[PDB]
Order: structure tokens, then C-alpha cells, then sequence
């Protein structure tokens, strides 16, 4: 029983916490001085890194290489911002009104207006920073989440084709599973999980708007 | 240094 | 607050109660199609605006958020809207009983084909989950309610709108678990269901960002 | 006509 489905909800939340990602530390040259980046070039550098490491940690995710290569990389494709964008605000939560984009990088709401347009997408950070906060979302609901990100994202976007997202939805259903056994394990109502559940749901919503207003910005500084 | 260094953990 | 002591059945009662009409749309170039489906948009906008004030809870914040609100989600209840009623028709967009167009002709604007597809998809998700209207219903109060939340704004007054704001979708969540409950589903069914019905709602987010987007272009 | 008159209903 070491499939996907297969898994109980314990051994799919340990097998998650095994694929964390690296947290990055920003590129420092002390005998480059000039050359240092522009705001935008330290986050583009960071956020290229992470990447690297973003495609290993999917591929980790139980169920997420049974897709066809194609389908990996679609669903990679539309999820890479918001998946960047969470595992920030995670890492934000104990730095009110500021931003951890490495842990030698710790950027305030006014560095957002370093780069026209920044600081917008800035504010909807702190803000799931602050709604995360007043949750006391946990670190468990926190990976749960990102791997839902990851097969949410663009699924909605022929028998084969619905094989496979029939496949995806079941993996879905199990993450579910797993974060309210998390919930109940921790001596929540049944009530007071299905609360939770939605409101951790519907931040996805946010998380989504912030990745659609991020690749605005992206494409349009080409 | 990961994400498991960070925040408060169900356990 | 009305809305906090109102039973599960009877916000669905007031949800149901507050649907808006659905209209009918008063050869296809990128104009005239486009002219089509802004016309009917502004003639819903209008009944949206008097539904969203029967929406428990809607009333009792101030105008300005209840603007705000409004601005943030009205692209996103037109396309919710639009997937319910184009559920039963594959392949089509029923955007009025006699305007039923299928993905060919979204190609008539240019960048309009992308979003038609998102819509067809959505359709498509619906009636693989075989979405039942009270479900829907308590979706579009959900968007009304949980688009613009995180883009308020200062006062303990605002403070006290999102906590109202909060409470009253929480009970939305309690509404959806006791129809799914009603219906037979097992516990575990009925948070399965609940997680599926919600990430919906990230969809239709994508799809009114994409939206907005066309729109401003032109 | 509204959204009652098209797809399923619990009720
Ligand atoms: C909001 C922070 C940010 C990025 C960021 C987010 C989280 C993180 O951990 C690191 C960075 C961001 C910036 C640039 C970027 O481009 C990557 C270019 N590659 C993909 C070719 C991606 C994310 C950004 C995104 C869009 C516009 C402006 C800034
Ligand atoms: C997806 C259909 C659509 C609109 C639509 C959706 C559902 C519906 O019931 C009716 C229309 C759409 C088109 C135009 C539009 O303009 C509104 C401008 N007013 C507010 C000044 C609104 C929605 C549309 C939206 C953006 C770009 C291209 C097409």
C-alpha cells in the first residue's frame, strides 16, 4: 500500500513534509558591489531558483507522476506562481508587515514601491499573511494546500482525458481527507472542520487573483 | 532550512 | 443580523427566493457579438444589484462595501450564472434562451476563444459533479460575499464588516454540508463534496481575471 | 424564468 490512494491520511500528510523544498537564501557577492541586482532582478533571481526546486517537489508529490508528462507540465505551468506566492506568506506569517522572501531578504510593504505596480501585489500578501495569522493556519494545513494548488490549478484548463482527471480528482478527495483528519486529530468539532475546510478553500480563490495580477505585471514588463 | 523551520505545527 | 439566526433551510429559502430573471438577448462579427453580450451583461447588472441586497447578511454592511463587493465579484456571478444554465447543453454557452453559442463562435473575438473554453470546461465539471442548484445558489453568495474581503480597507468598523462578512459564510458552509447531509452523502462524502464545489470557485476567479483583462484591452 | 427552470435540484 505505498500508491497514492493507498495511503492513510498520516502517511500522506508525512510523505508531504518529506518533498519540502529548500527555503532559498538570495545570491550575495560581496566583491560585486554594482552588479547587485534591481529589486526585480533579486526576485526574478530567487524566484528562478525556487523553480528548479518546484519541479522536484511536484514530482514528489504521491500521484502527481502517474499524470502523462504533458499533463506535469500544464499543471506546473499554472500553478508555479501561486504555489511561490503560499510558500511566502508561510514563511511571512511571523514577520507582520513584511515580506521573507529569503531569510537574508526581508522586504517591507514601502520596498514594494521599488518596482510601479509591486506594491499592489505587495498588499494582497500581507493581507493572506494576516488572514493565515488570525487562522493560526498550521504547517501541515499550509503543505496540504500547495499540493491541492498544484492539482487544482489547471485541471479545468476523450477517455484518456478523463481517466486522467478522474485520477487527479481522487488525489484531490484524499488530500481533503487528510486535512480534516488533521483537524480532528487536533479535537476540532465536526462543525468547526467543515468551517475550517472552506475557509482554507476559499483563500485559494485570493491565492489565485494575486498569481492571475503577478503574471499581468510579468508579462507586462517584458 | 525549510518550510518545517518556520510557523506552528499540528505536531 | 438576520443572517446568523436564519436555519439552513431557510437561507436556502432566501437564496432561492432572490434568483434573479434570466433574460433573453434583444451576420456575427467581433462587434455585433460583443455588443450582444455587453447589452445582456448591463441588463443583468441592474437585477444583480437588487439580488445581492436579498443575499442574507448583504445589507448590513455599509454602501461603500457593499459596492466594493459588487465591483470585485459581479464579472465572476455573471460567469457562475452563465456555467449553471449552459450545464445541460456540451459543447454550448446558453448566454439567453435564444442566444446559444458553442466555442466556434467565440473565436469571433479575438482572445474571446480562450475564456469560452475555461466556461465550457467549468460546464463540463459541473455536470460531472451533478451540481444541484441549491449548491450553486450558495456559490454565487459565497463569490458575492468572499471576492472583495480581502481588498476592504483602517476603522474597527471595517474590522467588524469582515468578521460579519466571515460568520455569515460560515454559515453558507453549514447550509452546503446539511443539503449534502439531506442528500445522503456519508461525512466523508459530504467534506469531499464541500472541497470540490470550493476549488471551483478558483476557476471562475481565473476565468473573470481573464475577463477583465479583454475588457480593459478594448 | 430563472436559474430553477434549468438543471437539477435537490429539492
Ligand atoms: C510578488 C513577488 C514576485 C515574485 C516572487 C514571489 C515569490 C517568491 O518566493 C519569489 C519571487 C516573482 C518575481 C519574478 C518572477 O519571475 C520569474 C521569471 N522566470 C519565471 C522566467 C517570479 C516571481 C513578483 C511577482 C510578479 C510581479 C512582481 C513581483
Ligand atoms: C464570457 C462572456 C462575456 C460576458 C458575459 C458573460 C456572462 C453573461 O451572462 C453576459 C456577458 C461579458 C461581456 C461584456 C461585458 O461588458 C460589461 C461592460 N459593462 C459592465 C459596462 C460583461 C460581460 C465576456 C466577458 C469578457 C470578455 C469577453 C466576453
Amino acid at each position: 500500500n505505498s500508491l497514492a490512494l493507498s495511503l492513510t491520511a498520516d502517511q500522506m500528510v508525512s510523505a508531504l513534509l518529506d518533498a519540502e523544498p529548500p527555503i532559498l537564501y538570495s545570491e550575495y557577492d560581496p566583491t560585486r558591489p554594482f552588479s547587485e541586482a534591481s529589486m526585480m532582478g533579486l526576485l526574478t533571481n530567487l524566484a528562478d531558483r525556487e523553480l528548479v526546486h518546484m519541479i522536484n517537489w511536484a514530482k514528489r508529490v504521491p500521484g502527481f507522476v502517474d499524470l502523462t508528462l504533458h499533463d506535469q507540465v500544464h499543471l506546473l505551468e499554472c500553478a508555479w506562481l501561486e504555489i511561490l506566492m503560499i510558500g511566502l506568506v508561510w514563511r511571512s506569517m511571523e514577520h507582520p508587515g513584511k515580506l521573507l522572501f529569503a531569510p537574508n531578504l526581508l522586504l517591507d510593504r514601502n520596498q514594494g514601491k521599488c518596482v510601479e505596480g509591486m506594491v499592489e501585489i505587495f498588499d494582497m500578501l500581507l493581507a493572506t499573511s494576516s488572514r493565515f495569522r488570525m487562522m493560526n493556519l498550521q504547517g501541515e494545513e499550509f503543505v496540504c494546500l500547495k499540493s491541492i494548488i498544484l492539482l487544482n490549478s489547471g485541471v479545468y484548463t476523450t477517455l484518456k482525458s478523463l481517466e486522467e482527471k478522474d485520477h487527479i480528482h481522487r488525489v484531490l478527495d484524499k488530500i481533503t481527507d487528510t486535512l480534516i483528519h488533521l483537524m480532528a486529530k487536533a479535537g476540532l468539532t465536526l462543525q468547526q472542520q467543515h468551517q475550517r475546510l472552506a475557509q482554507l478553500l476559499l483563500i485559494l480563490s485570493h491565492i489565485r487573483h494575486m498569481s492571475n495580477k503577478g503574471m499581468e505585471h510579468l508579462y507586462s514588463m517584458k | 532550512l525549510t518550510s518545517r523551520d518556520f510557523g506552528s505545527w499540528y505536531a
